[PDB]
This record gives C-alpha cells, sequence and structure tokens, in this order.
C-alpha cells in the first residue's frame, strides 16, 4: 500500500533518530555501560537492537497490509514455501547486514567506504540496507550486502566437509552396536552399551508424544478427576455413571480397592514430578492411549447417555492385570524381572492415569466391551511397539545426529563447531562457563546474587591501579610528594628503604568491583608480609593512594614487586573466573495449592571455570552447579555426572539449531564415550584405540 | 571489476630525483630531534629521507600526474596523521579510474573537472567510428587510484546528485542518502563499475538476494551461445 | 536457468493446446513454478519479465 | 584486634574529620564502644559515607550479566507454551540455490526451531 | 619521567644514592660521569593511559578530506569551523568522545559532559 | 596503533602474465648460462674450437 | 571475629559430609548425628578461644544390624583427622599402627593441606587393613547430594556372581567405574567391586546401569 510504504519510511524515519540519539549520547561520555561490557561493546548492542526491532516492525506492517489473495501470503499461510522475512525483506526493509557477528566494519582506516567520513557510526555507514528489494540497493547498500552474502557462501563451503567427517566419525565408532536377543545393546565384543534400548526397550518408529496427565494441574483439580469415594454421598460414582451405582454406594470392600487406585495415582504424580523436575507433561512414550479410547467410541458406538456395564473390580483389576502383560524382558529371575518392572515404570503411570475408575466412566463413558477391547489393543501395541532382536541401532544413532549436523548453520560456542569440541573431547574448550545457582531461599533477592557475584569474580591489583610510580623519598617520616603529606600525618600518630612505591587506585574501577581502600592495601600487607611497610590514604580522600617502602643495590628489587603486585596479587574472586554476570531465568516450581507457577531466580553466569573451588562457596546451590565442560563435571561429580552433563551438551546443539532427535540416540554416544570409565573421544585417539579387532 | 587495471610497474629514479630537488633532506643527514615533525618520504618501502612542507610538495607530485610527468599508474599516498608520504612504481598493484573534483571553480562551490563540453568533444570522437580516454587522463580529469591510495581520498557516487547543496519526492525510488561532504576530492564513474563480466549481464541485480546474484555469475559461464563468429 | 540463479531441468513437455493460454492466443513456452520466487527473494527477476 | 581497633581509629583523628576531631568532646563513650565494631568507618569518617554507600551501588551494577533483549513477532507462535512471543534470527545454512533458513526461539518457554 | 644522557658518553644514565648526604644522583655506566637528579620520580608505570587520544594533530589536519567536519562553536575564537575524531588510543574500551580541532585557533576542545580536559 | 590487517587489498600484489614468464625466464636463464660455462670448461681443456 | 568462623564452618560442612559417607558406606550414624547444627559443634571441638580442636573429632564408626547381613566380614572403621595442616611420617606411624592393633578393617584420614610422601608410603604397609586419604578441602560439599550423581549401591560377591550369570557376562564386558572415581572414592569401592546406578529415565522412569570398579 501507498500509506502502508508512508508508514513503514516513518517506522525507519524514527529508529534512524533513535540510534542518532544514543549516539551522540556516547559521544558525550554519558552512556553507561552493562556490567562485563566495553562502553563501545554496549553503545553497538543496543544500535543494532533499534535497527533489527526496526526491519521487523516495517516488515510486520506490509505482512499486516498485504490481503489474503496475495499469493506470497498465501503460499507462507499453507507452508508451502517463504516465512516472514522473505515478505519483510521484499516488500518493505532488507535490513541491518553482519559479517562475524558485528556490523560491517572499517577495512579502510576509520570508515568502511572511501564514499565515507572517518568514525561514522551511522545505520547507513556500517551496513543497513534501509530499502526493499522490490525498491532497490544504493551502491554501499549493495557492496555490504554483498559481504554479508559471502560469509553464508563461505561457512556453506566449508560445513560441508567439517559436518561429513563428523558423520563419518560417529559412524565409524558405533557400527558395531546392535540390539541383541537379550533386549542387550552390545558391541563386537559383547561389551554392554546399554543394558536394554534406549532405557525402555524400544523401537523409536513406535513411540509418540503423549501427555501424562498426572503430573500437573492443582492438588484440588487431580483429586476431581481421580477421586473415588463410595463412602460419600457426593464422591461416589452417579447411578447414571454405572448399572451398579446404587448398590456400590457404602462398600467398605471396594472401597479398599478405589483406595489402592487413588494411593498409586498419588504415588506416581510424586515420582513423574521427581523425574520431569519442571513438570513437563508431554513425552514421547508407546502406544497412543488417546487414539485407542476414541477408536472405542466409534467402533462401538459409545452412547454418552446410558450406563456402563463394567464392574469397579472390571476397571481397577483389569488394568493391574493388563500391566503384568506389557512384556519387555522375559527371564525368570529377580534380576530380569526387576529389570522388566523398571523398564515398564513410566509407560504404566502414564496407563494408570488414563485408565483410572473416575476417568473411564465419567469421561470415556466405555462399556465393559469397549474397555475391554481398549485393553486387549493396548498390549498388541505395546508388545509390537519393542525393538527387534537384530536392530542395528550403533549405525542408526550415528545417522541420526550425523544427518541433522549436516544441515546446521551470554554468547557460548554453538552449532557445528561445539558438536566438534564435544566429539573430541576438547581439552582447550572455547566458551568455559559455569551457571551458579542460588542457595534456596535467597533466590528472588537480587542483592544476595551480587554479593556471590562479588565473592566470585576475580579482581587482581592490576584492575583497580591507574599508575604505579617509583620514587626516591629517602625520609620516611616526611614526604617529597605534598599529596601524601596528610596521609603519612595519620598513618603514623593514631628502619626502612628510601625508595617509594606509590600507585594510583581509580575510584570508579574500586566500585563497579567493589573494593575499599582498606581491603585492597590488607591484601597487599598480607602478601608480602613483615617484608614490605604499607600505607593507605583514606577511601574519602581525593586521590587514591597506597605507600610501600621495604625491609646497596633496591632499584630492580621494586620492579619485581610491582610486578608480583599488578600480576600475582588476587583481591577478590575465585581464579580462572572473570566476567561474572547476573541473569533473572525463570523458573517453574509446583506451588502451594499444587500447580506449577513461574518463579523466576537470580542465576549467575561465568567466563570461565573452576568447579572445586565455586562448589564450597557460601550462598550458593552445590546441588544445582552446572557448567558447560563436562571434562570438569566427569572430574569433580564421577562419571555418572559425566555422562549425563555429555548428554546435556550434546542435546543442546542439537535443539539450538530447532531440530528435535529421539533421545536414544544420543543417549547410545553418550553411554559409548563413557561405559570404558571415562571420556572416550570419537577420534583415532579414543574409540579407535579400544580392544576392537584390528582390521575394524 | 570491469574499470580495474594492474600497474606494470615504472622506474623509481626519476621520482627520487624529482624528490631530492623538491625540498627533500636525504636520511643520510636526518637529525630526528632538529626537525622531528619532518614528514617521511617512502618510495617502495625504501625511506629515502624526509621532507619539511609536504603540503606544497605532494601538490607538485600530483600535479606532477595529472600532467604526465609522473606516470598516471604511480601511486603516491600522504597519511598526514602518521605525518608519511609513500610512493609506489611498483608492479602489481590493482587501481581504478575516477573522476577528479575540485574546490577549484571561481563560479561557486566544489566540481568536477570534466565538463559537458568534453563529453560532447568526445562523443564527437565516438561519431568518427581525436579525443581518447589518455586526453582525459593527461587533461587532469580523470586518475588512477589503487587500494593504499583510496584510504586517503573522499568519493561521490552520483556526480549531479551529490554536488550542489538545498536551497514532492519520488515515494517508488530507493531511499538515498546526500552531498554533505564539502571535501569531494574525487567522484564515481559509474557505481556500476563495480561489477565483472559475469555480474555484469545480471538484470537489475539491486533487486535480488546478494548469492543469488553469486549464482548467476557463475552460470552464465555454462550457457550455450555463439562464442565466436569463427 | 534465467540471470537470477533461478536453475532447474525439464520435467515434461506439453504441446501448445494442452498449454494454458491469454484470451489474445498467447501461450508460455515455459512454465516456472510460484513456489521458487519466495525463499530465494529474486525480485529481479519479476522486475525482468 | 584491640590493637587495630584501638590504633587504626585513633590514627583517624589527624585527618580531615578534624572538625569533627574537635567534638571529641563532647561525644558519648557510646560512640567508641561502637567503633570496634563497625568499622564506624560511616559514623566515624564525615561525608564519605555517601560516597562509600554509593560506590557500592556501581559495584552491584558491574555484578549483572548482560540481557539479550530481541524482539518478539505478533505471527510466529511456539510449540509449548502457544504464545505469540518468539524471537528470530536468519542465516545462510545452505548453498546459493535455496537461501535463508530462519531459527526460531520461544522467548517464553525456551523452545528452538527452523524453517528452511 | 623524562630521563637524561651522560655528557660525554651520550650513554644513559643509572640512578645511585648518595648514601651519606641522603640525596639521588645519576651515574654513567660507561665513564666516571655523576649528575644530581632531577625530580624524585624514576619510574613510572601508567595502566590506565590518556597519552594518544589527540596524536597527529598536524597544523595540516584540516587538509585531510577523509575527517569530518562540524559547526560546533570554539572555546576560544568561537568558530564554528572544525575537523573532528576520536580517542587515537586504539584499546578496547576507549570511549567514543569527540575532538574537535579549530580551523583557525587550532585549539582542541571535546564533546565529553562528564569530564573537563586541557590536551 | 591498530595491528596490520594482513587482508588489506593494498598490500597485495597481483604476478600477471609478465612477472610470470620473468620469474621462469630467469631460473630458465641461469640454467643456460651454467651449461655454457660447464662447456666453456670442456672445450678450453681440449681446445677444441 | 574476623576471617576465622568461615574456616570453622568448612570444617563443619566437611565433618557433614564425612558423617554422610561413613552412613552411607553402610556404617551405624545416626541423623540426628549427621544434622549437627553448627552452634552445636563449636561446642564440643573448640578450645578456650573457638580455634577448631581437630584431635577431638577423630571417630570410630560400627557396621549396621542390617551390613553385616549383606557382607559380613565387613569389620570397624576409623576416621582421624589431623590439626597439622602438613601431616607426616610422624602423626601417620601413630595412626597406622592403631588400626593393626585395634584390628579394624579400613581407616579414613582427612588431611587439611598435604600428606609428606614418606608418610604415604606407610598407607599399604598394615594388609588386610585399609588406609584411605581425603583431603578436608574435598569433602566441604558432598558431591552425592549433586543433581546429576545418581544413587550408586555397591554389591556383594554373592550379587556380583548373580549379575554377571543373569547376564551371561565376564568382568570384561560390565561398564567400568574408575577407581579414583569422586563416587568410587566416596563408597571406597575396591577393585573388582560392583555398582548398581539406579537413574531417572525420561524413557522408562527408571533405569538400572551397572559399573565394575579399576
Ligand atoms: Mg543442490
Ligand atoms: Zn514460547
Ligand atoms: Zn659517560
Ligand atoms: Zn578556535
Amino acid at each position: 500500500d501507498g500509506p502502508t510504504m508512508r508508514e513503514i519510511t516513518e517506522t525507519i524515519a524514527e529508529a534512524k533518530k533513535k540510534v542518532l540519539d544514543v549516539t551522540k549520547e556516547a559521544q558525550a561520555n554519558l552512556l553507561t555501560a552493562k556490567h562485563g561490557m566495553t562502553l563501545r561493546e554496549s553503545f553497538e548492542d543496543n544500535v543494532v537492537r533499534f535497527l533489527n526491532e526496526a526491519r521487523d516492525k516495517a516488515g510486520r506492517l506490509a505482512e499486516v497490509n498485504l490481503k489474503d489473495l496475495n499469493n506470497v501470503k498465501q503460499m507462507v499461510m499453507a507452508g508451502s514455501k517463504g516465512s516472514f522475512i522473505n515478505i519483510a525483506q521484499m516488500s518493505a526493509c532488507v535490513g541491518q547486514q553482519s559479517v562475524e557477528g558485528k556490523r560491517i566494519a572499517f577495512g579502510f582506516v576509520d570508515r568502511t567506504l572511501p564514499h565515507f567520513s572517518k568514525d561514522d557510526y551511522s545505520p547507513e555507514s556500517k551496513g543497513f540496507v534501509e530499502n526493499s528489494y522490490l525498491r532497490g540497493l544504493t551502491p554501499q547498500e549493495f557492496f555490504f550486502h554483498a559481504m554479508g552474502g559471502r560469509e553464508g557462501l563461505i561457512d556453506t563451503a566449508v560445513k560441508t566437509a567439517e559436518t561429513g567427517y563428523i558423520q563419518r566419525r560417529l559412524v565409524k565408532a558405533l557400527e558395531d552396536i546392535m540390539v541383541h536377543y537379550d533386549n542387550t545393546t552390545r558391541n563386537s565384543l559383547g561389551n554392554v552399551i546399554q543394558f536394554i534400548y534406549g532405557e525402555d526397550g524400544m523401537d523409536a518408529a513406535h513411540i509418540e508424544k503423549q501427555s501424562l496427565d498426572t503430573i500437573g494441574g492443582s492438588d484440588a483439580a487431580f483429586e476431581k478427576r481421580y477421586r473415588v469415594d463410595l463412602l460419600n454421598t457426593d464422591h461416589t460414582l452417579d447411578p447414571s455413571l454405572l448399572e451398579s451405582g446404587s448398590e456400590i454406594l457404602g462398600d467398605l470392600k471396594l472401597q479398599v480397592l478405589l483406595d489402592e487406585e487413588y494411593k498409586q495415582l498419588v504415588k506416581d504424580r510424586k515420582f513423574l514430578r521427581e523425574v520431569f523436575v519442571d513438570g513437563e507433561a508431554n513425552w514421547p512414550l508407546p502406544v497412543n492411549i488417546r487414539r485407542i479410547i476414541q477408536n472405542a467410541q466409534q467402533t462401538f458406538h459409545i452412547d454418552h447417555t446410558k450406563p456402563s456395564d463394567l464392574t469397579i473390580k472390571d476397571i481397577v483389576l483389569g488394568v493391574k492385570d493388563l500391566q503384568e502383560n506389557l512384556l519387555v524382558l522375559r527371564g525368570k529371575n529377580e534380576i530380569i524381572q526387576n529389570a522388566q518392572r523398571d523398564a515398564v515404570t513410566l509407560f504404566c503411570c502414564l496407563l494408570r492415569s488414563r485408565l483410572a475408575t473416575r476417568r473411564v466412566l465419567q469421561e470415556y463413558r466405555l462399556t465393559k466391551q469397549a474397555f475391554d477391547w481398549v485393553l486387549s489393543n493396548i498390549e498388541a501395541q505395546f508388545l509390537r511397539s519393542v525393538v527387534h532382536p537384530g536392530e542395528m541401532v550403533g549405525v542408526l544413532a550415528a545417522q541420526s545426529i550425523g544427518e541433522p549436523a549436516t544441515q546446521m548453520t551470554k554468547k557460548v560456542t554453538s552449532g557445528v563447531p561445539r558438536l566438534k569440541e564435544i566429539l573430541n573431547v576438547a581439552k582447550n574448550m572455547k566458551t568455559p562457563s559455569l551457571t551458579v545457582y542460588l542457595e534456596p531461599g535467597h533466590a528472588a533477592d537480587q542483592e544476595q546474587a551480587k554479593l556471590i557475584r562479588s565473592a566470585i569474580e576475580h579482581t587482581t591489583l592490576k584492575s583497580v591501579t591507574i599508575a604505579s610510580e617509583i620514587y626516591y623519598d629517602p625520609d620516611p617520616r616526611s614526604t617529597v610528594i605534598p599529596e601524601d603529606e596528610e596521609i603519612i600525618q595519620l598513618h603514623f600518630s593514631l628502619q626502612q628503604s628510601p625508595w617509594l612505591l606509590r600507585l594510583e587506585l581509580d575510584r570508579a574501577a574500586m566500585n563497579d568491583k567493589d573494593l575499599t581502600m582498606g581491603q585492597v592495601g590488607e591484601r597487599i600487607k598480607q602478601t608480602f608480609k613483615n617484608d614490605l611497610f604499607v600505607i593507605w590514604s583514606e577511601d574519602n580522600d581525593e586521590k587514591l593512594i597506597i605507600r610501600c617502602r621495604v625491609v646497596a643495590e633496591e632499584d630492580h628489587m621494586l620492579k619485581k614487586i610491582e610486578n608480583t603486585m599488578l600480576e600475582n596479587i588476587t583481591l577478590r574472586g575465585v581464579e580462572n573466573i572473570e566476567r561474572v554476570v547476573m541473569m533473572k531465568y525463570d523458573r517453574k516450581v509446583p506451588s502451594p495449592t499444587g500447580e506449577y507457577v513461574k518463579e523466576p531466580e537470580w542465576v549467575l553466569e561465568t567466563d570461565g571455570v573452576n568447579l572445586s573451588e565455586v562448589m564450597t562457596v557460601p550462598g550458593i546451590d552445590p546441588t544445582r552447579i552446572y557448567t558447560n565442560s563436562f571434562i570438569d563435571i566427569m572430574e569433580v561429580l564421577g562419571i555418572e555426572a559425566g555422562r549425563a552433563a555429555l548428554y546435556k551438551e550434546v542435546y543442546n546443539v542439537i535443539a539450538s539449531d530447532g531440530s528435535y532427535v529421539n533421545y536414544r540416540h544420543m543417549a547410545l554416544l553418550v553411554d559409548v564415550m563413557t561405559t570404558q570409565g571415562g571420556l572416550t573421544s570419537v577420534t583415532r585417539h579414543g574409540f579407535n584405540r579400544s580392544n576392537t579387532g584390528a582390521l575394524m | 571489476s570491469l574499470m580495474s587495471c594492474i600497474s606494470v610497474g615504472t622506474d623509481p629514479m626519476p621520482i627520487i630525483t624529482f624528490l631530492s630537488e623538491w625540498g627533500m633532506e636525504p636520511l643520510e643527514d636526518y637529525v630526528p630531534h632538529q626537525s622531528p615533525d619532518a614528514t617521511r618520504v617512502f618510495v617502495n618501502g625504501v625511506w629515502h629521507g624526509v621532507h619539511r612542507n609536504p603540503a606544497r610538495l605532494m601538490e607538485t607530485l600530483r600535479t606532477l600526474r595529472r600532467k604526465g610527468d609522473i606516470n598516471p599508474e604511480v601511486s603516491m599516498i600522504r597519511d598526514i596523521r602518521e605525518k608519511e608520504l609513500k610512493i609506489f612504481t611498483d608492479a602489481g598493484r590493482v587501481y581504478r579510474p575516477l573522476f577528479i573534483v575540485e574546490d577549484d571553480e571561481s563560479l561557486g562551490h566544489k566540481e568536477l573537472k570534466v565538463r559537458k563540453g568534453h563529453i560532447a568533444k568526445l562523443m564527437a570522437t565516438e561519431y568518427q567510428d581525436e579525443y581518447t580516454w589518455s586526453s582525459l587522463l593527461n587533461e587532469g580529469l580523470v586518475e588512477y587510484i589503487d587500494a593504499e591510495e583510496e584510504e586517503s581520498i573522499l568519493i561521490a557516487m552520483q556526480p549531479e546528485d551529490l554536488e550542489p547543496a538545498e536551497a514532492d519526492v519520488d515515494p517508488a525510488k530507493r531511499i538515498r542518502v546526500s552531498h554533505h561532504a564539502t571535501t569531494f576530492t574525487h567522484c564515481e564513474i559509474h557505481p556500476s563499475m563495480i561489477l565483472g563480466v559475469a555480474a555484469s549481464i545480471i538484470p537489475f541485480p539491486d533487486h535480488n538476494q546478494s548469492p543469488r546474484n553469486t549464482y548467476q555469475s557463475a552460470m552464465g559461464k555454462q550457457a550455450m551461445g555463439v562464442f565466436l563468429t569463427n | 536457468a534465467s540471470r537470477h540463479g533461478q536453475k532447474g531441468t525439464i520435467g515434461i513437455t506439453y504441446r501448445r493446446e494442452d498449454m494454458p493460454f491469454t484470451a489474445e492466443g498467447i501461450v508460455p513456452d515455459l512454465i516456472i513454478n510460484p513456489h521458487a520466487i519466495p525463499s530465494r527473494m529474486t525480485v529481479a527477476h519479476l522486475i525482468e519479465c | 584486634a584491640y590493637k587495630a581497633r584501638y590504633r587504626i581509629i585513633y590514627s583517624n583523628v589527624i585527618s580531615k574529620n578534624n572538625p569533627d576531631l574537635k567534638h571529641k568532646i563532647a561525644n558519648g563513650d557510646i560512640t567508641p564502644e561502637f567503633l570496634a565494631t563497625c568499622d564506624a568507618k560511616d559514623l566515624a569518617p564525615a561525608p564519605l559515607k555517601q560516597k562509600i554507600e554509593e560506590i557500592a551501588k556501581q559495584n552491584l551494577y558491574n555484578a549483572q550479566g548482560a540481557t539479550i533483549e530481541r524482539s518478539v513477532t505478533d505471527r510466529f507462535t511456539c510449540g509449548k507454551c502457544k504464545e505469540k512471543k518468539v524471537s528470530y534470527y536468519q542465516l545462510q545454512t545452505r548453498s546459493a540455490d535455496e537461501p535463508l533458513t530462519t531459527f526460531c526461539t520461544c522467548e517464553a518457554c525456551g523452545n528452538r526451531w527452523k524453517f528452511s | 619521567t623524562t630521563f637524561r644522557f651522560c655528557r660525554d658518553c651520550n650513554n644513559m644514565l643509572y640512578p645511585r644514592e648518595d648514601k651519606e648526604n641522603n640525596r639521588l644522583l645519576f651515574e654513567c655506566r660507561t665513564c666516571s660521569y655523576v649528575e644530581e637528579a632531577g625530580s624524585p620520580l624514576v619510574y613510572r608505570h601508567e595502566l590506565i593511559t590518556n597519552i594518544g587520544e589527540t596524536a597527529g594533530v598536524v597544523q595540516d589536519i584540516g587538509s585531510d578530506p577523509t575527517l569530518p567536519r562540524s559547526d560546533r562553536e570554539c572555546p576560544k575564537c568561537h568558530s564554528r569551523e572544525n575537523v573532528f575524531f576520536q580517542s587515537q588510543q586504539r584499546r578496547k574500551d576507549t570511549s567514543m568522545v569527540l575532538f574537535f580541532v579549530c580551523l583557525s585557533c587550532s585549539h582542541i576542545f571535546t564533546s565529553d559532559q562528564k569530564n573537563k580536559r586541557t590536551q | 596503533k591498530d595491528q596490520d590487517d594482513r587482508d588489506h587489498f593494498g598490500k597485495k600484489r597481483l604476478d600477471l602474465a609478465g612477472p610470470l614468464l620473468a620469474q621462469l625466464f630467469k631460473t630458465l636463464f641461469k640454467k643456460l648460462t651454467k651449461d655454457i660455462f660447464r662447456y666453456m670448461q670442456r672445450t678450453v681443456e681440449e681446445a677444441h674450437d | 571475629d574476623q576471617e576465622n568462623e568461615r574456616n570453622i564452618s568448612r570444617l563443619w560442612r566437611a565433618f557433614r559430609t564425612v558423617k554422610e559417607m561413613v552412613k552411607d558406606r553402610g556404617y551405624f550414624i545416626t541423623q540426628e548425628e549427621v544434622e549437627l547444627p553448627l552452634e552445636d559443634f563449636k561446642a564440643k571441638y573448640c578450645d578456650s578461644m573457638g580455634r577448631p580442636q581437630r584431635k577431638m573429632m577423630s571417630f570410630q564408626a560400627n557396621p549396621t544390624e542390617e551390613s553385616i547381613s549383606k557382607f559380613p566380614d565387613m569389620g570397624s572403621l576409623w576416621v582421624e583427622f589431623c590439626d597439622e595442616p602438613s601431616v607426616g611420617v610422624k602423626t601417620m606411624k601413630t595412626f597406622v599402627i592403631h588400626i593393626q592393633e585395634k584390628n579394624f578393617q579400613t581407616g579414613i584420614f582427612v588431611y587439611q593441606n598435604n600428606i609428606t610422601p614418606s608418610a604415604m608410603k606407610l598407607v599399604p604397609s598394615i594388609p588386610p587393613a585399609t588406609i584411605e586419604t581425603f583431603n578436608e578441602a574435598a569433602l566441604v560439599v558432598n558431591i552425592t547430594h549433586h543433581e546429576l550423581v545418581p544413587k550408586h549401591i555397591r554389591l556383594s560377591s554373592d550379587e556380583k556372581r548373580e549379575l554377571l550369570k543373569r547376564y551371561r557376562l565376564k568382568e570384561s564386558q560390565l561398564p567400568r567405574i574408575q577407581r579414583a572415581d569422586p563416587v568410587a572414592l566416596y563408597l571406597g569401592l575396591k577393585r573388582g567391586e560392583v555398582v548398581k546406578i539406579i537413574r531417572k529415565s525420561e524413557t522408562s522412569g527408571r533405569y538400572a546401569s551397572y559399573r565394575i570398579c579399576m
């Protein structure tokens, strides 16, 4: 539209000013950097953010103005081709161009092109393509889009071989893995990788995302859905629900059975809440029970009026019995029988939730034959659902991770290069980071977060110092620097070197990394003990100074002392831990009323790793603390945790690209790297150096 | 790109001989603290000496090139901030020709040396098939600028659109910037010349997504047609 | 291919009678799919035309 | 121791314171015683209290971790938290013949995915 | 700092303490030369530097076409004719403060609305 | 000052047909020069004209 | 007061974890014994200055009724702490013979900073009895309590024999826990000993894996 184009132009126009406004603000030194960022880094972030907010607004304007008759909108609507951005870029505005994440940089001295003035941080100078493809690009817009365009072609080109080799290594490490006739996953050595395929003994094709009802809702809402009380006139099953309704009231013997039923359902709820901590209900499980019920309903032409011919015993026991027939493992012995129970656990919680008495009668309105049929079908389906001995689950898993890696395009190393880091069990990783969760109580307390941030983020005498100076001040009692005259007059009233080491500290720096002259001085004093005489200017006093003296030949001696001071003296924090950011992560937690509710917390984000040390810090949750470096998790928390971290990490790489790979595949890889007792890499060094066959 | 050429490589001596004669103190007699603001002069990464008033020297050297006395393929750059004057007689440097703009105009502002009279003077020679490209080059209307020299210049994209200041607007046309600069040393002959042989057959490449253009400049190489009449 | 990185092979060849036609009696030499254009954002192809 | 215481214271016174111382015285013783214791110183120381107390604040500040701020488009939807508050960023995953992958992120529930 | 050399050698000077009269000297380690110190300051480190900001400000600064202009009235001659640039100290941290150089009086003024300068 | 941009085009040269032949001709002419010398020894020993 | 109280908190936090490990290993320790408050720790093992008296801390522990049912030959344990940050051959020879005379089966030595290589050479000197060295600093936090650390359960000679029988295995074919593994240390697993890991599954709810010691 003509007015939509005016409205778009005026959207860019206002964003263009918003940017100039932040630029004028930055040139006037009024800009205040975000903790753990350059004043400049902070600025560029804002500029980039406004310009994108703009491209999208301008886009969403056109997208709305295009009628349903728009052939492009029509393709986007069906999902046949194209997305929002395509409309936006074509109709309204192309947007900001990036190379290496940052805007077009100054290839020429202080400018992007020779058509610009130096020190031009304007959108037009750093690659913002204001125009739509329909309108056309200016030569500058054209070349910047060309730079940005070339970047993608480079990774498309490279990724292609990197991605290829990743695939090979996964395949060669897993090839010999398959399910044997004992449901055990073993390699060419008969070494057990997984005891049962993908911890459930099921084939992945036969699985579907299903909702575990029991898991969520209020404790009251659960009760209404599941509780049958034949000893209470209000909470009995109405005689409209089943034929025996009238004769069922007050049956103490029967009530014993509904008590077991409800007690199990409550047991299950707690258990599932232990497994899925967030309260996520939707999980991939075999047998779509929802569909079986739906079918029973049309198959049997279920009359949602007349009462059922079911007994409470018919339902209660029927389910109890079906459960014993859901066979994954067959052996006649405690080990194998307990194993069978284990594999079937989760599926049963679902089964018991969907087939509880109240549910079957009130909701499903099933007849005895309908129910009898539903039961047989769950059984049949479940059995068909188990993995087939012979399944080459090894290659499957490798290819199931390999193929998605092939489609791959706080700021942490992710995607293809991270997967590379992971598989290689890379010692010197690119983005090491700790995720420090706070102590239970003080979870919402921002001031507590700051306290730990301060107690953990590394601080050196160097980070606070403006400059150090060596002076010849021969009288320890009287000073050649008239400034210092007052500092002596006090730090004397209420033998040593004539050579003075005088350092000036930055008040602004001494504040962001909260510190006192007293505490800084104390560290130096406590470092050099009784072989260095330290004095310091007060936190109040205008200039921030620390005067130091030792206890023939002394010039070089003091130059060593100043290097020790700047480089080796640690003030606050833990070693290896730099840039600590405070973060308000959202956490799903059960409320007193039962329902899972958003209760966000303050979380710390590290720029480095030291597990052993940060764990022992007061004020954190040492039960919750996580690092992306699984090599550390392994070393500190054992091989079991090493496995859990290694999976978490692998899973993230896939899900970050917005892809889904079934658990089992990632689980298997993770397990194979694990089994040996450590971190066996998917490299010529790791797997290929095991006890397998020589030709292999 | 279409207008790109590569420096054949000339002789440095006529320039070294010229320099010494134009106020260049030889390095052999340099005394850093005596002349401390001295602009250091290089010819092919060889420091030959220093000069006290580079402003005037630079103008003489530029007039030498724009006349033809100093070859047009020779690159000479003056980084004022760094106090350096580097000269390249050197072979292998990629250069492009640009229109020269001069503050020099009795009547008004800073204006492109080339005038509508030269343009008709060329199209007269276009009808003949006496005024060549060399004719524009020796009349110092146009110049050769390599990447190192590009660093110190300031180019206008369009001449007419980027010259006289402001003393309604079509909505269908693309959003364009301005001629805010009063400093303009050069002007772009035509911005489409940034493109190579293959990309120059792409119709409206300013209306395509960046790689779709990169694709065509690869496919057209595999397109059938008459390759030669023989 | 067109001059817009819009490449492809022939899927079928139809005679003039099978082809869709303008009231004016004009028929296409080539039928290209709408699905090319959006994801690709080759606007100049449409303008060329 | 004582011584120381015483011384120282014483010383212181011285210183210055013175015055115171013176016263012482016166015173018572117581114162011382116381111283021783414381221591015383603050108381013791013053009058520093203000500054010393104010200086802590700048340090709180320097302790918080950058907030990735991002837009949400009202024509883009999540697969769980079924809400129209999602962010996206496109990259060139495939060769120059298919163009623009476009990755999504439910800025509220946290799922991510591709469009091709 | 600003250090001296030995007249006679031209070789650099090393500091020596005159233990008796409690005073600093500068000795030459190539000849027998000695001279008393000008300042008590022998070594200055300087971590948070400001020397580099206004570098290469040749009076010819106006002759750079690459430099941008502004209509900001000068603190001295009040001239609305000046070229501008950012802190030439090529560090990451560095603020986006601007330095304006007068196309008449040559005085260097800044845009800093937090602090007041003289360089 | 900033670290030198190893990718600045101004700091790159293009060796065309000229210099390529010059590089080859040098090593090819010194190959001939030192084969004539090997001959001048062979022909001064026996005075073989 | 200063930063003295914090080394106390840490020694107490360490002590709780020692008590936790000991009960876990299969020894008789109460919950109130573990859950001992900080104030109560101070007013027990602190001198006439509130300085930790680690010599007092050292304690003996006996197998639970339940433990002798699974492992009969499971004898008594001795846990010794030390007030000397660096422990040498002098303090070690004292503790070493102490275990041999009191006919102890196992002995843990919780050290502050180090144990000299002189003293470390006396560790495997008195068999069938066994000696363990634990750096106080590791124990401040019980790793077993972590989100990612699942239930490991040590199997008996009969339980192991059965595992291998039930799965038709050679010890080669079992996944392996490394001897030095944080949890293998916490449980004082010996080479050949097997653990049963019970982890939660997004797949099955509960999954049992086994690991043999290195
Ligand atoms: Mg292809
Ligand atoms: Zn969402
Ligand atoms: Zn001398
Ligand atoms: Zn002025």
